[PDB]
């Protein structure tokens, strides 16, 4: 039944390439000096603090989903035994991402306010719908739809939350928290690339007409998740004037998620004009 | 003209296909011949690992090791992803500093329509000067 | 279905203890200078080289089994969300262990000799019988038996292979390979401890009648795998005079595997008296 | 008299039960503090890495920090696992070095029958000094 894995008998060179990239980029939240952000956490308003905790409690839920259900659901559909091993790394690192959010709470935040943010996330309708839609495709019978959902979640949907530490970084606030988030972002950039690459490889062994159906499904799923994420952004950033800037950052990342899957960008330049300070926070 | 490299994922390949301009590809196979006669701008993706970052792909190095190819190089465009931080388009400036050519443009993955528009206008104005 | 994980609301302290120990002990085969063992490898006899490759091809199969089926089969039976996250690390590190054997092959060995050793492993009856018994319980519907099989494999059975790098270490040969094996052993000691601890925690919720049923099963399975492992040792170490010391080392580790599950040692002192040079190689 | 610590896994606890000698346990609860009156040997498991980066459990540190208990310490026995290399039973020689007491014995997990018999003979012979 089970055969011994041979890393000197590589079928797809990308498997080894991504294995080496992900494993050598290993990190833990303890390696980041988060304690240096306490003086900066003080200067933030109650609104900004509340927004911060609600963002990370939301991201904790979705990273837990990727760890428990997300990555493992892709394993039976792996083309190579080396892909199975790479997915084991991906699953583990999702637990590291989710763990790192608790490290931010433990260092900077008060237990009372954190528990309130957890409760706020549980009752939030757009976050729960997002979780449900993505999870339903993971439990489905279509291997390719699982890959679409995974790419859409962490190459696009996550950036409604990722925007905040990037904005604080440009204002010179919570720089260490932003560094930790950039380590997560660096992981997800490879995750989306790899899963998207394996999506396109599996698209080669299906009919021309079936490719057109799945292209239509992808843009349908994107726009369903997009409409939901607009509501999620409105409810999160309600007490701030940043709503429009996050939505432009969403459209920008939505295009990148489509490019990972090998599709044309859907959103035009005028809808995807991100504040230059956010882009500079990504790439210094 | 244009010379480019693209891995089996083919992000740069799809960029050139949507660009429309005539270009020659540096072969994906390691042991294949590649020579160009007309002056060119190079388009390279970045592949930096960890410590000793080999951001420039092996095929591009083997291509630039040829003295005839290197002499016709005039500019470099970098492909990649902003999510890698300071390493965004790392292959661009590495070749730019080694070969003494200017680093012109940086884009992500297969490039948006804005990236295609900026390259078309950037390339044509570059050759006329 | 999915709840947001909270590492600041710990149910069982051991989950965090083991998470911290396993993650902070992260390593890769690339971090070990295996190429420095080339001179020592070339002083070995054809018998010794052949034995080394057959040992590691056998361990590759079993570690691949642990990555693909072993650790994932324990996930649905987790008591806490934190146990699920730790099992994600275990599963990934099983893939690292299997990958490290290929790193040894690529560095020291000839390709046709490695392929011959892989073929030998495929046609070896005791090795395949061992693989079938362990997978049988993994794909069963008794969660407690999966934990028993998992502890018996890597706290007991693996050591018929682990003996050799420790022997070479005692004679001052293949020291870097020995260092790599000690990193695998360091992982497996915690793996067996944790899985064994969770086995005991799960047995607190069942009747006395079922505990005695599982105890009788555990000892019967141990003797079944042991008798089969003696045959595996005889066939593996046929061209050497080391079989008797390997078997003594097997009985020593079998007692440790039982203790991880909370059972009294079964093998007496005279059967488990390991050559002190092997013990010194394990703990300098 | 023996003083011992054991975690929720209770490997050291099971060793003491099989030993057959009267022993007082250092409370698993960190808030609880205990005092002994007779001279004793201390039996400790090692927990280097993961816990507090140190080998000695926090409850044992609190036990020894009490000047009353430390003065009655006569010897130490370390528990652990040989698979941890140089760190095997490292809690023993840390307490032995810091308090100036002899490190008497090292054993693994819940201990073998040889370990039990060696500790039985060891302790009985020790208290004639
Ligand atoms: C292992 C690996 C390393 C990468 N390193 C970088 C990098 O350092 N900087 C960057 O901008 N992009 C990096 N990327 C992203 C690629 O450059 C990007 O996906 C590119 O569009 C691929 O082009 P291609 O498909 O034509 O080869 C990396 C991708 C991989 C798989
Ligand atoms: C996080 C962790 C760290 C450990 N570190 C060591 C160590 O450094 N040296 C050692 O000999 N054993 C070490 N061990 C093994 C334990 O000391 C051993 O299992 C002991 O029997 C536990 O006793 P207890 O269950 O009564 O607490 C460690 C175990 C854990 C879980
Ligand atoms: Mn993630
Ligand atoms: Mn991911
Ligand atoms: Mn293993
Ligand atoms: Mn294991």
């Amino acid at each position: 039944r089970i055969s011994a894995i041979n890393w000197n008998k590589i079928s797809d060179d990308k498997d080894l390439e991504v294995w080496n990239r992900l494993t050598s980029n290993f990190w833990l939240p303890e390696k980041v000096p988060l304690s240096n952000d306490i003086p900066a956490w003080q200067t933030l308003t109650v609104v900004e603090q509340q927004l911060t905790m609600r963002v990370f409690t939301g991201l904790t839920l979705l990273d837990t989903l990727q760890n428990v259900i997300g990555a493992p659901s892709l394993m039976p559909d792996a083309l190579t035994p080396h892909e199975e091993a790479v997915l084991s790394n991906i699953s583990f690192m999702e637990a590291v991402h989710a763990r790192s959010y608790s490290s931010i709470f433990s260092t900077l935040c008060q237990t009372k306010d954190v528990d309130a943010a957890y409760a706020w996330s549980e009752e939030n309708a757009p976050l729960q719908r997002k979780a449900q839609i993505i999870q339903q495709h993971y439990r489905g019978d279509d291997p390719l739809k699982k890959k679409i959902a995974s790419v859409f979640l962490e190459s696009f949907l996550f950036y409604s939350g990722f925007w905040l530490p990037m904005y604080f970084s440009s204002r010179g606030k919570l720089t260490n928290t932003a560094d930790l988030i950039r380590l997560i972002i660096r992981d997800e950039a490879v995750h989306g690339y790899y899963i998207g690459y394996k999506y396109q490889k599996n698209m080669e062994k299906i009919s021309l007409g079936q490719r057109e159906e799945l292209k239509s499904f992808a843009f349908d799923l994107l726009l369903e998740l997009y409409d939901n994420e607009l509501q999620y952004t409105d409810e999160l950033y309600a007490e701030t004037p940043w709503a429009d800037d996050v939505k432009a950052f969403l459209c920008y990342n939505a295009n990148k998620a489509l490019m990972n899957l090998g599709y044309e960008p859907l959103f035009p330049a005028e809808m995807a004009e991100v504040n230059p300070a956010i882009l500079a926070a990504l790439s210094p | 003209q244009l010379v480019y490299f693209s891995s089996s994922s083919e992000n740069t390949q799809r960029f050139i296909e949507r660009l429309g301009l005539p270009a020659v590809r540096i072969p994906l196979n390691e042991r294949e011949r590649i020579q160009v006669d007309e002056p060119y701008i190079l388009i390279v993706p970045s592949y930096g690992g960890g410590g000793t970052a080999g951001a420039v792909p092996r095929q591009v190095i083997r291509f630039l090791n040829d003295e005839h190819n290197r002499a016709l190089l005039r500019g470099v465009i970098a492909s990649g992803n902003r999510n890698f931080g300071e390493a965004y388009g790392r292959a661009g400036d590495v070749i730019a500093r080694k070969c003494g050519v200017p680093w012109l443009y940086r884009f992500e993955l297969m490039g948006t329509q804005s990236d295609i528009e900026n390259v078309r206008k950037g390339v044509t104005e570059f050759w006329q000067r």
